[PDB]
């Protein structure tokens, strides 16, 4: 059939797993592999619904959401000065595909980075301890990582109770509390 | 839709495409269209995402 007319993102963006291990013999680097890049609102929406939602996952695996020339990874130069707000969901409780989803939209959607980009990607961490949001910065200023938490806070729709914890990727201490 | 997802920056100097949350939700798939279905480039897409056996969903 004939194309849409597609609907630019600001920029690109790339869709990494992270596997559960099978055999005791596999390393990190096995378990994480990019899986599509996308730079449209359309091919997305097409990623997420033929990709297992997050409430399928297996225990120790990660969805990492990442701007195309960034990589998952703290060592990248464009992650290793910052760090990452993150949220931890202690219960089983929360609709874990939604907040996954709201919290997408509003990465690719540049609602809540700072005007001079801040954010360089967004992960989902399936854990039994209880599963995990994590927005990766590329810096530690403090103000935009301040207005970045805020609505990231929002994003994820939490009361003063439920609480955004900063952590610089040079370690394990939160330096901000939200 | 509770506020935020009406929520979107406004005059950006550094970007172009912003959107807010309904305005992408506006844009998924609507119940019964294959104007998706019928796009060549979001069927080629999708045939190149992993098979299911890829994610280990069998792990729990
Ligand atoms: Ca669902």
């Amino acid at each position: 059939g004939p194309h849409m007319v597609k609907h630019p993102l600001n920029t690109a963006w790339t869709l990494w797993y992270t596997k559960p291990a099978v055999d005791k013999s596999e390393s990190w680097s096995d378990l994480l592999r990019p899986v599509t890049s996308f730079q449209t609102v359309e091919e997305f929406w097409a990623i997420i619904q033929n990709i297992p939602e997050p409430h399928e996952l297996p225990l120790k695996s990660d969805y990492h959401v990442f701007r195309n020339d960034v990589r998952p990874e703290w060592e990248d130069e464009a992650n290793a000065k910052g760090g990452k707000w993150s949220f931890q969901l202690r219960g089983k409780g929360a609709d874990i595909d939604e907040l996954w989803l709201r919290t997408l939209l509003a990465v690719i959607g540049e609602t809540i980075d700072e005007d001079d980009s801040q954010i360089n990607g967004v992960v989902l961490s399936i854990r039994k301890g209880g599963n995990k949001f994590a927005l990766w910065t590329a810096s530690e200023d403090k103000e935009p990582l301040l207005r970045i938490g805020g609505k990231f806070k929002q994003v994820l729709a939490l009361t003063d109770d439920g609480h955004l914890e900063f952590f610089p990727h040079s370690s394990p201490q939160p330096s901000i509390t939200l | 839709t509770d506020p935020i997802t009406n929520y979107k920056p406004m005059d950006l100097q550094y970007k172009t495409y912003a959107y807010s949350m309904n305005e992408l939700y506006h844009l998924k798939p609507s119940l019964a269209s294959a104007s998706y279905e019928e796009d060549p480039l979001i069927s080629e897409l999708v045939r190149s995402l992993p098979k299911r056996k890829f994610w280990r969903l069998r792990m729990g």
